[PDB]
């Protein structure tokens, strides 16, 4: 009545030969299915019972269990190979899902791309003023940002969306805005948005002024 | 082969809502269908599920008799009626068929919410300014304040798609807000315009945003102006038409010139006469958005004394007429200014500086100057009032010297010195001792 | 052990001079002599040579007869006298001893020209404005139009020595020129102030030129619109301020109206607020040629008083945008008015009437009101100046009372009233009597 | 009755062995003299006849030679070491030093640091304006102004005066003005005073816009 996916996430490069298991609370005699997740999309059928893979899918994609645990071996990622995979306990009802791991893919360091922006004429009219800061084509997700006032301070208010591994770029690109009081941002001028990612042991900076125009 | 689901987006936490996942593609009376659920980054959650008649309908846990799935086999449509909606339930709901579980549809996503449609705001981005470098300005456009999901963001009409990043909304009170970054070159984007389009289905705001960059400073004011100048003369410095070694220039200077009007050619008449200025042409000065050319030619004392006319006739291009304005005198008969002194006040005494005011009175014309003398020379502090019509028809002027207790005590001496026409010899000056 | 050259500067081209030479360090008449000499970048020319006694005297071809090695031993001198000045003799001269030339002197520059000594103009370069980044400000100074050579150039009176860049002057027909720069933090400059200290020796031109900066402010959209109308908004009398039984009416009235522009619709705005004026429209008056407008909207003393804006937002056909203007103070620390009184002087006792002016001093602001009372109530001819600032920043006015004789000494008493916001509840008043 | 200095100049850093020859016209027996003359002073006699060293000189210096030709060898150059030098015949009437050599001390390079100056309001009431642009502290001095009136072009009436590297500082700071007609530059208004140099493989520039200030 209950079964776990092993690693909740794998970052594999083209041509390694993954596998997750999928363990389960009872006996269910080659009962489950893999579904693949791609991301923004529904779940499709990878394979069902032990193993038999399910028509329209790729020799690589490989399943294996019996009671308590359950394989699905993949010789060889891809771009076809980015999304989530989840067994489906189908023994008896209530039927119930693993946890689902994410299939990140690796593709060698690349540094990001940092942008500040100064908060637009029309918002600082409304009072607030958002400091926006984009970090976009990076790899790995493992960076950390960090605003800087005017002198030196994080601060509170910082809302950090990343993005999902672009498919051919493969690349996340987060973003990283800052909301403040209208006058408090008037009564400082320097803003220092650093960030820190592992491709270059000094830190990325990018900044400016206020009294730009 | 498809099955895709229907209506379900935003309700209040409690009340209800029924989905129809809508299938084609086979036959449809002969398939067991769920309805399976997952929520925010969370795992896959089983739900309802009937059966091909209907009659087996096995439900769960989190839903018993809360949501019921129908069924309507004949016209190929499964459905979910979400009752008591417990906040916990907002997510996206699939619709698969058994066989074990194949064909799963798109999903409609409801949202337990107790929150108001809020319609968003767009905060075009534009770079503070900076060099242009790289070829690569990258845009971006911010969305905030919106509830609930989703924002379709769209960049010059979904025309740029080379590399655009759209981000992952976030939900901070209540409210959602994201942005949306655009890699271009440089060239294109202070030229070709780029407008963020974006609509929230939700409140029905499509909205286009111009990214324009940021707005500079010092700009032209180039205020707009008609049919050509207008030129002003103005009389000499009573000053300088009375002390002998001074030489009294008349002024006429023109305003409204463009960067057309030439050098204007000054002449002036001295009693229907013309004479040679002193080419007297500093001319041209880029105002405010026009020039100034100026015209201050020098004249003998007694001239303007004895009383003469002074025409500044002009000509340029552009001009439809060769205009001239003389500046004669002020006429009536002469009045001297009594001219007095009066030493600081009994009540003011202790204070650090004191005021010596020197009062002359009923003369005429304005035309009138003055100055004071610490020890026997030019001093400073001392200011004129201006002159103001007394009771009669006469005026009068105080002067105002400021200095210290010790300077006055000592009996350094200060005088006051008055020049007037009607005075004798155009000129008198009277003096105070401590 | 040293030997310094002396006298030798501009020359015209033929003409002659005597360069000396002057020694001292031990014994001179045991030594042989040379001179030698320099041009503009190029190599070492040697040119005479005597000998201890006097007995050889060298020469060579450049200068054969036509410049002529002298000594004096026993007073320490060797001497040349430059004759026939070709330009091309035009550098510097040492003066050397033999052993095998060791000890070469300082060196005087001649320079065989035609061209006139004529003084240079020197032109202050800062910056033009910016953002002072960086904390380093560098300046310049521009030396222009200068013969001949050289001049000396001093930062701050040499007391600035950092980092400065004087540079090499330069020949452009017949005229020098060069400029320096200097390296400092940019706090100290708008303060603590730097002056450019120069002097061409020839010439005697001692000079200090302060580099003040400009005022890169973009002010400069002043314009009038002479289509459509424009509209003037007045503050209240201080009295009606002053005084709390009387309501301080704000006015502000349009002018240039045809026979189109209808009733304009006038709307106040106390602080970004808008109010109900009091029907303030008695409107057009057929004027010159045009109508007018007016609103006189009452207010509370104490809004003023406090600092308050006043916006005169107004909205008609022909208008191409709703025009308003504000009018808050005169703002400040409120000063008042020392305020005294002085009687009819000596000199004027025997006239016909008099003059008692009230002499109010060193207040803030401007805004004041006031008048005389002879006998015990409001009397005529006071007239007021209007306030006129002072040295220290504070302004001041002089009442003139005017009356007879008989009135003055008949000690009946008068009065200035002073009303102003710094004085104790409003007000104040002092009194004169015979 | 004429000698000649090698290399018109060098440009050698401190511990650089540096050596400069002399060759005279005819054969003068060890009777030259090299004199040291340092910037903005009197020269100052270095070595006598063949080598010799004069009372207050360096061990490093070193002469050598015997008829055409004479050296001067100093092995390592210094602070105390920058200056011109040339040799002085000393055989027979009329004396004839050689054209000298200008030891220029190397150090690395580094980029300008220009900054223009738009002409005084008091030049330009009497006619003219000088638009100055300080290009200093930098090394070498190899480097090409280019002004542009507006648009882009350069035009005469450019003064270009450079200075002596500097003795502790060891750069040249040349400055660069130009003159030209009053109203000519008010029909302009943006003047660029672009800069190329090797430092930066992009040009340096800085300019204004004509406005009030
Ligand atoms: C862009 O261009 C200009 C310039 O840009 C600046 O302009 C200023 C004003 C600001 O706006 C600033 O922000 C801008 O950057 C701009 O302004 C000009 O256009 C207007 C158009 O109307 C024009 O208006 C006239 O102004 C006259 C007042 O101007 C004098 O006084 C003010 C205030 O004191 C002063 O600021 C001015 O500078 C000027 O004062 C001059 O200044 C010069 C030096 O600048 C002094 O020189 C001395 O001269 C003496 C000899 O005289 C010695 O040689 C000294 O050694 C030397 O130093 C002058 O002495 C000094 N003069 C005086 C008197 O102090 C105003 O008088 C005039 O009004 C006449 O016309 C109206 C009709 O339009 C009549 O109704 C009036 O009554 C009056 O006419 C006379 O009236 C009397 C009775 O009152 C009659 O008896 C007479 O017969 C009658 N006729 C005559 C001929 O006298 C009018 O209002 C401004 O003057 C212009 N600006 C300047 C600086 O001159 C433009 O608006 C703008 N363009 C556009 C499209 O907007
Ligand atoms: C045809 O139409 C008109 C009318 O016809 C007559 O016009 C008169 C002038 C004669 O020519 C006559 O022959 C005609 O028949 C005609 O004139 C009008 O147009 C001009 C256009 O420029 C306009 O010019 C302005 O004039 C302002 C001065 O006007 C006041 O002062 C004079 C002299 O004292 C006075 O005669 C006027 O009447 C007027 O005074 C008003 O009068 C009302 C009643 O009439 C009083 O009412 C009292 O109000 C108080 C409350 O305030 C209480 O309620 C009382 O109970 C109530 O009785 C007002 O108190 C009184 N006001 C004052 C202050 O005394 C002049 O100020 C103005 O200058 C501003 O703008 C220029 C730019 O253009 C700036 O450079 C100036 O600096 C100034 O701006 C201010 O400057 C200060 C610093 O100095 C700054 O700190 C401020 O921030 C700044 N801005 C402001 C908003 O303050 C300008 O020169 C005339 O005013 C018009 N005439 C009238 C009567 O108003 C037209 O020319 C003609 N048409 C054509 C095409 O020619």
């Amino acid at each position: 009545k209950c079964a776990h996916t092993v690693s909740k996430s794998m970052s594999m490069s083209v041509g390694e030969r993954v596998t997750l298991t999928c363990k389960a609370s009872e006996n269910v005699v080659t009962y489950v299915s893999w579904y693949q997740q791609k991301p923004e999309q529904s779940p499709k059928l990878l394979i069902y019972g032990a193993s038999n893979r399910y028509t329209g899918v790729p020799d690589r994609f490989t399943g294996s269990g019996s009671a308590t645990d359950f394989t699905l071996t993949i010789s060889s990622v891809q771009a076809e190979d980015l999304a989530d995979y989840h067994c489906g306990q189908g023994y008896s009802y209530p039927y119930t899902f693993g946890g689902g791991t994410k299939l990140e893919i690796k593709r060698a360091d690349a540094a990001p791309t940092v942008s500040i922006f100064p908060p637009s004429s029309e918002q600082l009219t409304s009072g607030g003023a958002s400091v926006v800061c984009f970090l976009n084509n990076f790899y790995p997700k493992d960076i950390n940002v960090k605003w800087k006032i005017d002198g030196s301070e994080r601060q509170n208010g910082v809302l950090n969306s990343w993005t999902d591994q672009d498919s051919k770029d493969s690349t996340y690109s987060m973003s990283s805005t800052l909301t403040l009081t209208k006058d408090e941002y008037e009564r400082h001028n320097s803003y220092t948005c650093e960030a820190t990612h592992k491709t270059s042991t000094s830190p990325i900076v990018k900044s400016f002024n206020r009294n730009e125009c | 082969v498809k099955l895709q689901e229907s209506g379900a987006e935003l309700a209040r936490p409690g009340a209800s809502v029924k989905m129809s996942c809508k299938a084609s593609g086979y036959t449809f009376t002969t398939y067991t269908i769920h309805w399976i659920k997952q929520r925010p980054g969370q795992g896959l959650e089983w739900i309802g599920y009937i059966n091909p008649s209907s009659v087996y309908t096995n439900y769960n846990q989190r839903f018993k008799d809360k949501a019921t799935l129908t069924r309507d086999r004949s016209s190929n449509t499964a459905n979910i009626h979400l009752s008591s909606l417990t906040s916990d339930d907002s997510a996206v709901y699939y619709c698969v068929r058994e066989g074990e579980v194949p064909y799963w549809g798109q999903g409609t996503t409801v949202t337990v919410s107790s929150a108001k449609t809020t319609p968003p705001s767009v905060y075009p981005l534009a770079p503070g300014s900076a060099a242009q470098t790289n070829s690569m300005v990258t845009l971006g456009c911010l969305v905030k304040g919106y509830f609930p999901e989703p924002v379709t963001v769209t960049w010059n009409s979904g025309s740029l798609s080379s590399g655009v990043h759209t981000f992952p909304a976030v939900l901070q009170s209540d409210l959602y807000t994201l942005s949306s970054s655009v890699t271009v070159p440089s060239s294109p984007r202070p030229s070709e315009t780029v407008t963020c389009n974006v609509a929230h289905p939700a409140s029905s705001t499509k909205v286009d945003k111009k990214i324009v960059p940021r707005d500079c400073g010092c700009k032209p004011c180039i205020c707009t102006v008609p049919e050509v100048s207008s030129v002003f003369i103005f009389p000499p410095k009573p000053k300088d038409t009375l002390l002998i070694t001074v030489t009294p220039k008349v002024t006429c200077v023109v305003v409204d010139i463009s960067k057309d009007d030439p050098e204007v050619q000054f002449s002036w008449f001295v009693d229907n006469v013309e004479v040679h200025t002193a080419q007297t042409q500093p001319r041209e000065e880029q105002f405010n958005s026009t020039f100034r050319v100026v015209s201050a030619l020098p004249i003998m004392h007694q001239d303007w004394l004895n009383g003469k006319e002074f025409k500044c006739r002009v000509n340029s291009a552009a001009f439809p007429a060769p205009i001239e304005k003389t500046i004669s005198k002020t006429k009536g008969k002469p009045r001297a200014p009594q001219v007095y002194t009066i030493p600081p006040p009994k009540e003011q005494m202790a204070k650090d500086k004191v005021s010596l005011t020197c009062m002359i009175t009923d003369f005429f014309p304005e035309d009138i100057t003055v100055e004071w003398q610490s020890d026997g020379q030019a001093p400073e502090n001392y200011k004129n009032t201006q002159p103001i019509m007394d009771t009669d028809g006469s005026y009068f002027v105080y002067s105002k010297l400021n200095v210290q207790k010790s300077n006055w005590e000592a009996g350094n001496t200060f005088t006051c010195s008055v020049l007037h026409e009607g005075l004798h010899n155009h000129h008198t000056e009277k003096s105070l001792s401590h």
